[PDB]
């Protein structure tokens, strides 16, 4: 039920968890509907993550790191402003330490493949391909949207483009970095990112 | 109206 | 069984109590539903199977800030008539919140306080969070304090009033509200704690480097102060001081109880990544004059009694070592008739950080509440500001047309000037 | 495993071979970024080539090793210059070369260039050639375990 | 909850509130047919202040449309959002006060004012307790300044303690129509200075001046000007309908702007106002709205504020902003322009932060300033009125249908005492 | 039997249970006709229920949750006023807790399919599609109608659109939240929902 309840991740997760719980119920006093703690979901499938060279990076590769979704658009000038700062921060953090500890997964707000690839051509970090359902499914998960077109349920838009949000293994916001929020500390709030307590378990 | 297009403008 | 009752009057106190109660929920591990999946008893009751309602009442004459709670996330945390709401606000008027519209709901406020305070003996005290610059904060607060003294005579009463700042106001009439409030809460409280909005603004500007914070960022800092205050009534410590012991070791005379606050460390997540939070550091920063939560320089004040509320993995042996350092530091003065003035308290539970907030995860913290002569200047600016406005009868027709007589301004003025006389004779 | 698969090519005439994974023990490693058809590369390649032979095959233990990474635009051109460079190279179709260039900030006039590297894989010495300077780097610097 | 009963006096006030209810329905998600569209709680938890459930689910406004000629009334119904008003809330007039104060107030507004107190008391008593009434009327005419002011009197003997807010337009300084402007202006002032809790002054030459060098509109219509007034007119009553970090109702403004009961006239401004070529070229944060509301080039009254001195002021912010750079920047405009603020009142000005901006905008503000600089507007009506009166000109078009001479002397004497109570603080 | 005897759902219930009772009696001391305490029903068929992700959701998934039917119409200003309050009540109810508590199944009074989809895009809980006769049999079972176009069988009318009906396992009217009824508590009647004891079993 986190972050919201009217998200397709949450509906899909609810369905599969109560299917498996009912499977153990007919197999066997078990509590239902299942608790959000025992409630589990695989968030990224096998063929969902691609790097700059379009090679499959598996879900288990992200073990032991702090992952952040970069809800981003190639045509937004504020996004084009934030992209060099994020690129600098990612390079210097992955290059300061022995292992690499932070990860950026790019979530597209574009409209076509040409603009998508022209925005992909500058990024070293990983991405989610555009005609996957998963990008709009995570879009309605995190309530990030250009301008209100889809009916979101009660809540308005959490944030506008650009945004970076660090991600748990359950899809919860471990921390919302304030680019366009009530703090309005744009193009600097990457410094507020903490990775010692945000771990992709 | 032009006042409608100015005051409540977003684009 | 110890228990404290929270009172939140005014929309400043409602929003302060919103950050105050989500911190209490997280540290005791209750969901907004109200039941976990007996050290919590001082803030939460037992409700059948597993549930817990807060021991608090919410009073405000303006319906919007309380209906926001009834429609928000914590709509089934609070018992439905702990949230008492009026119809019209007091509208920045001490008189109107005192004499006409305050009396049709203060009967319900006492009825609900009767209903929850007789459930157990061993009531420990009352906390009150109000705004002295507003109408319903200082008006309905004054009727509530005088009726609290009449019924609950010997009970301890703590106050956390948002005093108006020297430079920033967000009101024009609040010098009138402050001088009538501080007159009548002098004889109706036991320990008064000064919280100043501009002081917390400078705290989050320098320490966390938050250049643009809202009220909900300031209310987390006040909430952490209350949590480290009543930590001794919730968690086992090496040596604890109850909140009934503050009015023994921090006030030397009944008329002198207005006193400051401080918290250290208050650091961001990347601040902790380059700093070790040694006890000597976090008690030095709590003594630093710019870390005060009242915006008054204590370098020209004169300390009388300081209480330090350590909270975390703090051994008592470097408690005495660290407090001996601030004895020998000549910049901090101490009054001559109080050679020892420190009553420490150590707790084992580390502070709880809210998710997605702005504070870091810390292993030890300090909640310093200190009585000093620096309260002379926090009322000397109300001395000037009330004098300028009342010199030629500014905004007076609103108060006197409400129903109060012309002369409460003068007697509240004279009690404040007598209070300044009482402070300066202490410091000689 | 750093480089990983066969992508590190050892030269061989008749058939094509990958150099084995732990070849690099006790040797000092320099990435040589070059591009064919460049006027400057045309003189940087023979100087570092004569240096390669002279330094490496005086001592009985191999002391230096040079990994060739190229900014070519043509796979046949890459092949005919890999057949001209006598040291280790990388595959054209492999994306490890793109990873190395994008990590090490090689623009597409700084070319050609040397980056001598350490055992974990980070920068240990940067050497441009934009204008006797090649003798600056020493083989006994990056003694690898 | 609180309710604000709207009154539409005069044909100018009819079209002003016609666009006002277009705005309020736009931000509350109200269809012109009365249904709700917008599926959000924040538009509907406080909708009883301006709308009433009508056992069809539709929301009728708590507004009285009141005029002495039916031509402008049928224009409201035939236009958009005119389907929204209740048919019984229109109070038709047949003859019409011909820009004549005496016909509006004494002899021809008398037989209609009993019919409109019937519907004012019907809507007012329908709720348990309301906050006040807002009155939109014109002072350059006869229906507005004559008949609407008698409505201001009658609801004040009957409801004494409710907030009497009025949005009133005044005669314009430079060039004007309706040659008996100072006659209807002074006679409306000396009735309204003791019967109105707060008056918000609007000038049409100021509204024209806004459209030219800050909007770059070559052809502004009256629908353009009505939306200027309505933007700040809902900009005062934000916190009644929407939550905020620092709420403020109309009486919060009343108690915290006037130090004395007889001076309550407020210059009104709105911000941010950007043209088409400059919307995407301007940042939208706190520090540039606060310079905008402190300008002589945005104010919707033609009284230059830097000529006088700001006694007490207020700002109602809306939208998502941080309260700190709001907080010290009301200070920051106070201490750089210290000569423009009064000394014997410390920290002359109030803020109030609301969480809901107008649609399209992310943050806005409405400025309500009690400035001594309105003395130039009063003295301009003064020497225009005494120029006409000393030659007895146009006086038989008042004194011959129910009124006499000496209330003109009392009109200019009350207006002159209103003048003299201002420069003693300047 | 309960709530009303002459409802289509109840009469098909009784016909099916007398089928099974006569069948087992002929196969075999039994009592005929079968008792109301013994009579059994499946309330939603396999492909009936349908979530926001347009995936089919089974009936047995809903036990352990207080589930209620929302009879609503898109052009009704009552439903227009009721929808955000219902959205917020559902959303607070299913965010502030450890498991999912309440559920709503939508029954439509819409004119046509485009109106049905436009109204269904504004609600995230389950719904029953308009051409499915489950909508009309539920309307006749629970006495909900805009206007008299089905003969009410010596009835009156329980409630008009909008309505929320807290349901039990066998089609039992558990409790009625009094929005448009004799109590006339519009949108404050949602707070009377007794999800602790009205449980789908
Ligand atoms: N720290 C803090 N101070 C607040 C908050 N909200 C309001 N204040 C302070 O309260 C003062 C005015 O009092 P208000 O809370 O606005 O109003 P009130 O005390 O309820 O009295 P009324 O205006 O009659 O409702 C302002 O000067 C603010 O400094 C808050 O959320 N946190
Ligand atoms: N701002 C504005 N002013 C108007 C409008 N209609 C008329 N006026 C002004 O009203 C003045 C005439 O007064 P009028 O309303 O005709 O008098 P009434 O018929 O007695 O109400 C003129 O100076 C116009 O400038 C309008 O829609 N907006
Ligand atoms: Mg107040």
């Amino acid at each position: 039920s986190q972050p919201v309840f009217a998200s397709p991740l949450n509906v899909e997760k609810r369905r599969l968890n109560e299917e498996r719980a009912l499977m153990q119920a007919q197999k066997a006093n078990i509590q239902l509907p299942p608790n959000y703690g025992d409630m589990d979901l695989i968030l990224f499938p096998e063929g969902s993550l691609k790097n700059s060279n379009n090679t499959v990076i598996p879900q288990s590769h992200l073990k032991g790191k702090s992952v952040a979704l970069y809800f981003a658009d190639g045509a937004d000038p504020k996004c084009a402003s934030l992209l060099p700062f994020l690129l600098n921060y990612y390079r210097t953090m992955n290059e300061g330490g022995a292992n690499q500890k932070i990860e950026i997964i790019f979530v597209s707000l574009d409209r076509d493949r040409e603009a998508f690839e022209s925005h992909r051509a500058h990024m070293p970090w990983l991405s989610i391909d555009l005609e996957n359902p998963l990008t709009e499914i995570l879009k309605r998960h995190f309530r990030v949207m250009k301008e209100y077109e889809v009916p979101t349920y009660g809540y308005g838009s959490r944030t506008g483009v650009p945004s970076v949000i660090v991600i748990g293994s359950d899809g919860r916001e471990a921390q919302f970095l304030p680019i366009c929020s009530g703090l309005e500390e744009g193009d600097r709030a990457l410094l507020r990112w903490d990775w010692r307590n945000t771990k992709f378990a | 109206a032009v006042a409608q297009l100015l005051r409540s403008s977003a684009e | 069984m110890r228990e404290v009752i929270s009172i939140h009057v005014g929309q400043a106190g409602i929003q302060i109590g919103n950050a105050c109660w989500e911190l209490f929920c997280l540290e005791h591990g209750i969901q907004p539903d109200g039941q976990m999946p007996d050290a919590f008893n001082t803030f939460f009751s037992e409700t059948g199977a597993g549930k817990h309602v807060p021991r608090c009442v919410f009073l405000d004459l303006e319906p919007t800030v309380v209906d926001e709670v009834r429609t928000g996330t914590y709509r089934h945390l609070f018992h439905p008539e702990q949230l008492i709401s009026g119809k019209e606000d007091a509208a920045n008027n001490f008189a109107r919140g005192h004499y006409t519209i305050g009396k049709e709901i203060v009967d319900l406020s006492l009825d609900r306080i009767r209903k929850l305070a007789d459930n157990c003996t061993g009531l420990q005290g009352f906390l009150m969070f109000n705004a002295v610059g507003g109408g319903t904060g200082s008006g309905l607060g004054c009727l509530l304090l005088e009726r609290l003294s009449v019924d609950y005579g010997k009970k301890s009463k703590l106050n956390f009033c948002s005093w108006p700042s020297p430079q920033v106001s967000t009101a024009v009439v609040e010098p009138y509200n402050s001088v009538l409030s501080t007159h009548s809460l002098l004889e109706h409280t036991d320990v008064a704690v000064m919280l100043d909005n501009e002081a917390i603004y400078d705290i989050c500007r320098r320490n966390l480097d938050i250049e643009r914070p809202t009220y909900t960022n300031l209310n987390r800092l006040i909430a952490q102060v209350i949590s480290s205050l009543t930590a001794s009534l919730r968690f086992d410590g090496a040596l604890n001081v109850d909140v009934t012991e503050f009015q023994t070791n921090l006030v030397p005379y009944p008329r002198i109880h207005f006193m400051l606050s401080s918290y250290a460390p208050i650091i961001s997540a990347e601040k902790a990544y380059h700093e070790q939070l040694s006890v000597a550091e976090i008690t030095n920063s709590a003594f630093e004059p710019a870390s005060m939560m009242a915006k008054c320089d204590p370098r020209h004040g004169k300390y009388m009694a300081c209480c330090l509320m350590y909270r975390g993995d703090v051994v008592p042996k470097d408690v005495n070592a660290a407090v001996a350092t601030i004895k020998t530091k000549r910049t901090i003065q101490f009054v001559d008739w109080c050679p020892t003035g420190f009553k420490c308290g150590i707790n084992y539970q580390p502070p709880t950080v809210v998710p997605g907030g702005d504070l870091a995860k810390v292993m030890r913290a300090v909640c310093m509440i200190s009585n000093s002569t620096a309260i002379a200047e926090v009322f000397s600016r109300m001395d000037h500001k009330f004098d300028l406005m009342y010199a030629k009868r500014a905004f007076v027709h609103w108060y006197v047309g409400e129903g109060m007589e012309e002369g409460e301004f003068s007697e509240a003025r004279e009690d404040l000037a007598a209070l300044e006389k009482d402070y300066e004779e202490v410091g000689i | 495993c750093f480089f990983g698969p066969d992508v590190v090519k050892r030269t061989q005439q008749g058939n094509y071979v990958p150099v084995r994974p732990d070849h690099f023990a006790g040797v000092s490693v320099a990435l040589f970024f070059a591009k064919a058809g460049h006027s400057k590369c045309a003189q940087i390649v023979p100087v570092v080539r004569q240096f390669y032979k002279t330094t490496n095959f005086s001592g009985e233990k191999a002391v230096i090793e040079i990994i060739y990474v190229s900014l070519d635009k043509d796979e046949q051109d890459f092949e005919r210059v890999r057949a001209l460079m006598p040291w280790c190279s990388v595959e054209y179709k492999s994306c490890l070369r793109k990873k190395l260039i994008e990590r090490y900030r090689v623009p597409n006039t700084a070319i050609p260039l040397l980056i001598v590297i350490g055992p974990n894989g980070e920068e240990a010495g940067r050497m441009n050639f934009q204008q006797f300077v090649l003798q600056r780097w020493d083989y006994r610097f990056n003694k690898w375990p | 909850m609180r309710e604000i009963v709207h009154v539409q006096g005069g044909q100018c006030g009819n079209q002003i509130g016609a666009k006002f209810w277009e705005v309020i329905s736009d931000e509350h998600g109200i269809d012109p047919t009365g249904t709700y569209c917008g599926d959000s709680d924040l538009q509907l938890e406080r909708i009883n202040v301006f709308y009433n459930e009508a056992t069809g689910g539709r929301f009728v406004p708590r507004a009285i449309l009141m005029d002495l000629e039916p031509g402008t009334m049928d224009s409201v119904r035939a236009g958009p959002f005119g389907q929204l008003f209740r048919p019984d809330n229109f109070v038709f007039g047949q003859t019409g006060a011909g820009n004549n104060w005496a016909k509006g107030h004494y002899t021809e507004g008398a037989e209609l004012i009993d019919s409109v107190l019937d519907v004012v008391r019907k809507e007012a008593e329908g709720c348990d307790c309301l906050q006040g009434f807002q009155i939109t009327h014109s002072l350059g005419g006869g229906t507005g300044s004559g008949m609407g002011t008698l409505l201001i009197s009658k609801v004040r003997e009957e409801y004494p303690d409710r907030i009497m807010e009025t949005f009133s337009v005044f005669p314009s300084p430079k060039v004007s129509d309706t040659v008996v402007e100072p006659y209807n202006a002074t006679l409306s002032v000396h009735q309204l200075v003791e019967n109105a809790d707060e008056v918000q002054v609007i000038d049409n030459e100021a509204l024209y001046d806004i459209c030219f060098r800050t909007l770059k509109l070559t052809t502004p219509t009256y629908g353009d000007l009505n939306h200027l007034v309505s933007a700040a007119m809902s900009g005062v009553t934000c916190c009644l309908r929407f939550p905020g970090q620092l709420n403020s109702d109309l009486r919060k403004l009343a108690v915290n702007l006037i130090p004395f009961p007889r001076l309550h006239f407020f210059l009104i401004g709105f911000a941010p106002l950007t043209s088409r070529g400059s919307q995407q070229y301007r940042a939208l944060s706190v520090p540039e709205l606060t310079q905008q509301m402190f300008d002589a080039k945005n104010m919707m009254c033609a009284s230059d504020p830097r000529h006088g001195r700001y006694l007490t002021a207020s700002a109602m912010f809306r939208g998502r902003m941080s309260t700190k750079e709001v907080d010290e920047q009301m200070l920051n405009v106070q201490n750089k322009n210290s000569s423009y603020f009064v000394e014997w009142i410390p920290n002359n000005m109030k803020s109030s932060v609301c969480d809901i901006p107008p649609k399209g905008l992310k943050m806005s503000v409405t400025f309500v300033g009690n400035s001594t600089a309105i003395q130039e507007m009063f003295k301009r009506v003064s020497d225009q009125f005494t120029a006409m009166f000393r030659r007895k000109a146009f006086l038989h078009w008042y004194t011959g249908e129910g009124m006499d001479e000496m209330e003109f002397t009392e009109a200019e004497s009350n207006m002159n005492d209103l003048v003299s109570e201002y420069q003693q603080y300047q």
